[PDB]
């Protein structure tokens, strides 16, 4: 559970992408096939997307090589 | 020094039959509110006590109608039978029916005498005739309860029992009405300087005072026995039916048997792309599988979250 | 003015309403629709079993495959909905009854056969 | 209503000058929170000469406007959106940090929906409406 | 009632045709839920009539915005009324004053 | 008058009284005026005007829903609502309670199905809103049509 | 004070500080009892002479 | 700064069968022009302050230009003049429907901006 | 619904009648039966959700755990007007609201009609999340000013509280700091004793 | 059932120091709630078997304000420093205890001699803050067995804290249990000066409140 959002704003800075961002990471999770690398606490997805980010794990680069490291080892 | 003093229940006063003040004269200092306080507030949150239900009259039907032989029309009887105190021993739902024939006023002691009813104001007006001709007969229902419960609560309540001319009012089951209370100098002078609470009150007439204070004190002890020690420091699947009577053709018993199928459950949670890549059984095995899940399984559309077994 | 002529469902729309919520697929949905457009208002479907096999347009999809997708729907809104030649309908409807009904076997039995002479 | 912000720096130095009002009386604003919100231009000088306090793009994170008192300056180069060196909107070193966030205002800000509409909230107004000379201090 | 006051609020309430007034206040002889009987002096009749005056009251009904209009009686039995006394209350009234 | 009046009734002549706490059961220790007032009733009451929806029927016309309380009726979402959301970001937002709420056909069909099923994913497509809009200048003598 | 407390503090202490403010100045205006009466207004009595 | 557009200028600027045009295209003009061959043919502009009902008028998006006005009138006027919008206005974006270039939405459209070139 | 009050709530919080729910966020229950097997076809759980049994409470909660919603007001001149909360289900028939985010709705508490609007997709709840959130937008967009601060009752009660007096009940004495509050609930000390010692950190 | 009453079936009890308490109930009936925690308040605030300074007889003039005599700490501090010494003592009564230690630097709790009938929560608690390293100084305190908490003015030096408790407040929320969704839950938050675990004083608190009233109940259940 998370209630400001500033602690993820500092790590992306801009906040104008940080919806962008943190949809693909959490349609993922709704989509089913990736597991929450921070643990969950009965919250949802959309949250957690976040409390991932603000954890600097998530981020748009990240997602970008784990996707391309996906593709290639398909 | 611990073990300071112990109150006594001693010099109750009944001063008439609603006034009451019971006193206590032994108590530590800074006790004498905190015991007023805590035993008000209970006192008059939950009582136990008796009051009207419902009531059924064999000539009106609904409240929203006039009767002849009466001055007023069926909203105000209801509204003294609300208030009408009245006491039940030994069970707890009497159907105490009340009949009267004449020209004067019908009060709350001119009714059919039971064994543990007992009316406690014989004075209480219920309605007024004026034709010499006029009866009124009617049957109410008297049980016991806590605190405030309304008609609309109680109207979920009865499934289907509500036939036509009975209808139900709101009961109040708070006997007590009126509780206050006084802290002031007691007169002890051989030991240490202390007061004494008085407890005042107005009450409807059914219960007793000392019996109220008495069972306040005692769910006062129970609610305090929760926090003496502390801590000493169904859903389910519905669709669980076995893997029988599903009409196996040819093949489907044994791919169930060999890939270790669950009952019906499994089955249901599978995709038709998926479940070609199993061993070949066959396009018409996997429609008649299809069709005979179409009365059971529902054509398969199901994601459920866990499966026990 | 007044264009705000407001909109209807009714065993058309409806029954297209519940199609969509289930799982079928392309080929069954596609299927789907044939069936549920020929369910005439006042009751059952116009045309035979046959008929939509042949307005499919294939060869390789036999009776078995529409049979499901067309047994699928038997159990809808309401229970009963595109059944075909009365029989079929009226037992559907003992099937989702409770099995523990008195006269559950005897019904059924005079629901296959000898309706005829229950009829005189 | 199509403001929007496409540009992180709009290159310019035209800038204006900021000083506080007087009417007459006194001083109604003062220059300490007419020119706080904005960036400042290259143009900021110490009263003593050859002394510089800030850089030219300097944004008051209200820490330096302190400073700025305290050296009691009167006019300070500033610059505004009267800047021609933009094609298309505004960029985001020119509007400065007037926002609920309290950091520098980002690309894609709708600058001209929330502006038109900050000024036309307060809907409260009501309508229909020489040789004398003397001051307080000297 | 209104334990405060403002004024005319019995006149309010009588002028407001919402109340029965007694024409011709006799004797009363017969009270009811609907129905209220009245017995007019000799003085205050004219030859050729029984003597009687009969209001019905109206108990539960509809008004333009969904309002039940419901009347109650005062008088209990064989009480004297005057003429132009109030009879029947009806809604938002008590003892012949308004009381909203 | 009134302050004689008080008096006579043996109370204190100020009106002011000191009050004790039901919650916690001790005194204020200012006095708090106490009295019986007289209060109205009002018409406009909470459980004659509270009704919600998610899915009803829509008019002819644009297919929208009805903004009057209807069996099943929405409110109208004005232009001051857009320009407080254009001013925050919420153009998703926006672009959701445009076309595929409001006046998409399929749009809210697809929408739900796609709820139901849990997969909460937005297909714009084109509102009809814009299409009877289309509709109504062709019917004179200008030419409009969408192109690449 | 909650202006300062934003500019120095931060976002999430100053919510807290507000709602704390919020909850223990609803509770101080309980316990108070503050009441408006007929006395607590009072005619100057030097208005008539100078009416 | 939205009441100070559509200056007048007095020379001809390859453009003198022109007097009031948009500011932003004449500056821009001028910048690509007296750098990439020879500045010598310019416009002196003379900016002129304009009205605001006056200047909501001067829209390249007639689509957005009509709830502003009498809308018959704009659309008459687009049948004259024959224009077209390309959807550049937010407005427009939103009474298409489309995603508005807004907020977090801007950069898909700078996207579809940056990627149009290619196809 | 009517709006009311709520001293109970925090900022970013809002009252959500439990009538005004299982209508609103009907398909997502319809979803959640679906997926937990309690529901075999749709017209099952639409039949579940008509009779309002105890499951599809439990249901609901669970579904509306952190699920954001949005509030708005018809006169909404500012963008202040529209915010995002997270709804809390209250038995009754009207819409709680927090004293402090009153003052940005311009509310007398004279309930008149309000608006709740549902983000279905998930960007539209990261934006509610992130950009519409109460919790995020303290200052004015007009002056860089803050809004939510407190009102008449607060102002009325931090005043009262903060007021030196000059002949208390046992005032002179040196105090703690963390003590002050223990003689507030007894009768040793007033909240208005002044020339009082105390040392803070 | 007119009898019996829901009674919380869970105790949630969890602390973040050995000192603090954020005790956390379970919906009881409606109703209870604020009475309940009030009066678990001021049984465990107003009165509590305890022991505190009384008076100390220090080396110096006897009035309250003297000379610094060159400790840099002021005498209205050492007189508040005092109060805050927790005191376990098992059966004893009132006793005088003192100290005598040269000029080290900061005085503290251990530098009183060490007796079988008292003992320190923390020998750590400082009782001067500076010495010149000239003179030392006696302290000469005496503690006494007590209740409650009685100030200065009316006992006729410093006034004791016989109460074991720091600091003590409630709050109530709600809970929900089924359809009726109405329901009180107390939550208790509070703060211990020490010698006593705040599960453990909540529990004498919680007997002390039970034998309060037994001949009023005439012995029910019999």
């Amino acid at each position: 559970a998370r209630v400001t959002v500033q602690d993820a704003v500092e790590k992306i800075g801009n906040r104008f992408d940080l919806v962008l961002v943190a949809a693909r990471r959490a349609r993922q999770m709704q989509v089913g096939g990736k597991d929450p690398l921070v643990p969950e606490e009965n919250d949802k997805t959309t949250v957690i997307a976040l409390r991932e980010i603000e954890e600097g794990l998530i981020n748009n680069q990240i997602l970008d090589v784990r996707e391309r490291q996906e593709q290639q080892e398909q | 020094v611990t073990e300071f003093l112990k109150p006594r229940l001693v010099d109750i006063e009944q001063v008439s039959s609603t006034h009451a003040k019971v006193t206590l004269e032994p108590l530590e200092r800074g006790f004498g509110h905190t015991l007023g306080n805590a035993l008000r507030r209970i006192l008059l949150s939950s009582m136990p006590g008796c009051a009207v239900t419902e009531v059924e009259i064999d000539g009106v039907l609904h409240e929203y109608s006039t009767k002849e032989g009466v001055q007023e029309d069926i909203l105000e009887i209801l509204l003294n039978l609300k208030g009408l105190a009245v006491r039940v021993q030994g069970k707890d739902e009497v159907i105490l029916t009340l009949n009267k024939s004449g020209i004067g006023p019908v009060t709350a002691a001119d009714i059919t005498h039971d064994g543990d009813v007992e009316i406690v104001k014989p004075q209480h007006v219920i309605c007024h005739l004026t034709d010499e001709n006029a009866s009124i007969s009617m049957r109410i229902k008297v049980q016991r309860g806590r605190g405030y419960v309304p008609a609309s609560t109680r109207i979920h309540s009865e499934e289907d029992e509500r036939p036509i001319g009975r209808l139900l009012v709101d009961a109040c089951y708070s006997p007590v009405e009126r509780i206050a209370y006084n802290v002031e100098a007691a007169r002890v002078e051989q030991r240490t300087d202390l007061d004494k609470l008085v407890i005042e009150m107005e009450t409807n007439g059914t219960i007793d005072p000392e019996e109220a204070i008495r069972r306040a004190a005692t769910i006062l002890a129970e609610q305090l026995e929760a926090f003496v020690d502390l801590r000493d420091v169904e859903f389910d699947p519905i669709l669980l039916r076995p893997v029988d009577d599903l009409e196996l053709t040819v093949r489907s018993a044994n791919c169930l048997k060999a890939e270790a199928i669950h009952y019906i459950g499994d089955l249901v949670q599978r995709t038709e792309v998926e479940l070609l890549k199993t061993p070949n059984l066959g396009k018409k095995s996997l429609t008649e599988i299809k069709d005979v899940l179409a009365s059971r399984g529902l054509s398969l559309g199901m994601r459920l979250e866990n499966w026990p077994p | 003015p007044v264009y705000q002529g407001e909109t209807t469902q009714t065993l058309q729309d409806y029954l297209m309403w519940q199609v969509e919520l289930t799982p079928f697929t392309d080929t069954d949905r596609a299927i789907a629709t044939s069936i549920v457009d020929a369910v005439d208002d006042t009751g059952y479907l116009t045309i035979q079993i046959e008929d939509i096999v042949d307005s499919i347009g294939d060869d390789e999809i036999g009776l078995e495959e529409v049979e499901a997708v067309l047994k699928r729907i038997q159990r809808f809104d309401p229970v009963g909905v595109a059944a075909k030649d009365l029989r079929d309908c009226l037992l559907i409807q003992l099937s989702q009854f409770a099995k523990e009904t008195p006269w559950l076997e005897e019904a059924r039995l005079i629901i296959s056969d000898h309706l005829d002479l229950l009829a005189n | 209503q199509d403001l929007v912000v496409t540009e992180d720096d709009c290159g310019t130095h035209e800038g204006i000058m900021m000083t506080p009002v007087i009417e007459g009386g006194d001083v109604k604003e003062p220059l300490r929170d007419r020119v706080l919100g904005r960036v400042t231009a290259e143009d900021v000088l110490k009263p003593g000469t050859a002394d510089i306090l800030v850089p030219r793009n300097t944004l008051l994170h209200e820490q330096w406007c302190d400073l700025l008192e305290e050296n009691s300056v009167d006019a300070v180069k500033v610059r505004s959106v009267v800047s021609c060196d933009t094609d298309f909107g505004v960029c985001a070193h020119c509007y400065g940090r007037d926002l609920a966030r309290g950091h520098i205002i980002n690309k894609g800000e709708a600058i001209g929906v929330i502006a038109a509409q900050s000024i036309g909230e307060p809907g409260t107004q009501l309508t229909m409406r020489e040789s004398s000379i003397q001051v307080k201090n000297k | 009632k209104p334990l405060v006051g403002t004024g005319m609020e019995r006149a309010v309430a009588v002028d407001s045709g919402v109340t029965a007034v007694a024409k011709r206040g006799g004797v009363v002889q017969y009270v009811d839920a609907s129905r209220i009987v009245i017995k007019v002096n000799e003085d205050e009749m004219y030859p050729g009539e029984a003597g009687i005056d009969i209001y019905n009251l109206t108990k539960y009904t509809r008004s333009n915005q969904n309002t039940c209009i419901n009347q109650m009686p005062c008088v209990s039995l064989g009480e004297p009324v005057e003429r132009g006394d109030v009879l029947a209350d009806g809604p938002s009234t008590d003892l012949g004053e308004l009381a909203l | 008058e009134i302050k004689e009046l008080l008096k006579l009734g043996d109370l204190p002549t100020s009106g002011q009284i000191r009050l004790y706490d039901g919650r916690t059961g001790e005194q204020f220790e200012r006095p708090v005026t106490v009295g019986y007032m007289y209060m109205l009733k009002l018409n406009h009451l909470v459980d004659d005007k509270m009704h919600a929806r998610s899915t009803g029927s829509y008019s002819l016309v644009t297919q929208q829903p009805l903004g009057g309380k209807a069996q099943f009726g929405g409110q109208r979402f004005g232009e001051m609502e857009v320009w407080a959301l254009e001013a925050y970001g919420a153009a998703y937002t926006l672009q959701e309670m445009l076309t595929v709420k409001s006046d998409d056909v399929n749009g809210r069909t697809k929408m739900y199905k796609n709820i139901v099923d849990g997969n909460h994913q937005m297909e714009p497509g084109m509102p009809e809103s814009f299409n009877v809009l289309l509709k109504e200048i062709r019917s004179l003598g200008i030419n409009i049509e969408l192109e690449d | 004070m909650l202006n300062t407390c934003y500019r120095i503090l931060g976002l999430k202490p100053t919510v807290i500080f507000a709602d704390q403010i919020m909850y223990t100045g609803f509770a101080y205006a309980a316990r108070s009892g503050a009441s408006v009466g007929i006395d607590d207004m009072v005619i100057p009595e030097k208005k008539h002479e100078i009416i | 700064r939205q009441m100070l557009r559509k200056a007048t200028i007095v020379n001809a600027g390859s453009s003198d069968f022109l007097e009031g045009e948009q500011v932003e295209y004449s500056r821009v003009k001028i910048a690509n022009r007296e750098l990439e061959a020879n500045g010598k043919v310019g416009a002196t502009y003379s900016r002129d302050l304009l009205g605001i009902t006056k200047a909501s008028l001067a829209t390249e998006s007639f689509i957005s230009a009509a709830s502003f006005q009498e809308t018959t009138r704009v659309l008459t006027e687009a049948a004259v003049a024959g224009k077209r919008d390309e959807l550049r206005g937010l407005k427009e974006n939103v009474i298409v429907g489309r995603l508005i270039p807004a907020g977090t939405g801007y950069a898909y459209h700078q996207d579809r901006m940056r990627r149009r070139a290619a196809g | 619904s009517v709006i009311t009050v709520g001293p109970y709530l925090r900022l970013h919080q809002c009252g959500l009648p439990k009538k005004m729910a299982l209508e609103l966020f009907k398909p997502f229950i319809y979803g959640k039966l679906e997926l937990r097997g309690l529901a075999t076809t749709i017209k099952a759980a639409k039949k579940m959700v008509e009779r309002e049994e105890a499951v599809v409470w439990d249901i609901l909660d669970e579904v509306i755990r952190e699920h954001p919603v949005l509030l708005n007001r018809a006169p909404t001149l500012h963008r202040l007007g529209i915010q995002a909360f997270e709804p809390v289900l209250i038995e009754g028939k009207a819409i709680q609201l927090h004293p402090l985010v009153c003052a940005a709705y311009n509310a007398d508490f004279d309930g008149d009609q309000m608006a709740v609007h549902v983000p279905l997709t998930l960007e539209a709840q990261l934006e509610a999340r992130a950009l519409m959130m109460s919790t995020n937008n303290i200052l004015s967009p007009a002056n860089g000013e803050p809004i939510i601060v407190p009102s008449q009752d607060v102002v009325l009660g931090l005043y009262y509280m903060t007021r030196d007096c000059v002949n208390a009940k046992g005032e002179g004495m040196v105090l703690t700091g963390p003590k002050e509050a223990e003689r507030l609930y007894r009768s040793g000390l007033a909240s208005l004793h002044a020339r009082v010692k105390v040392r803070i950190t």
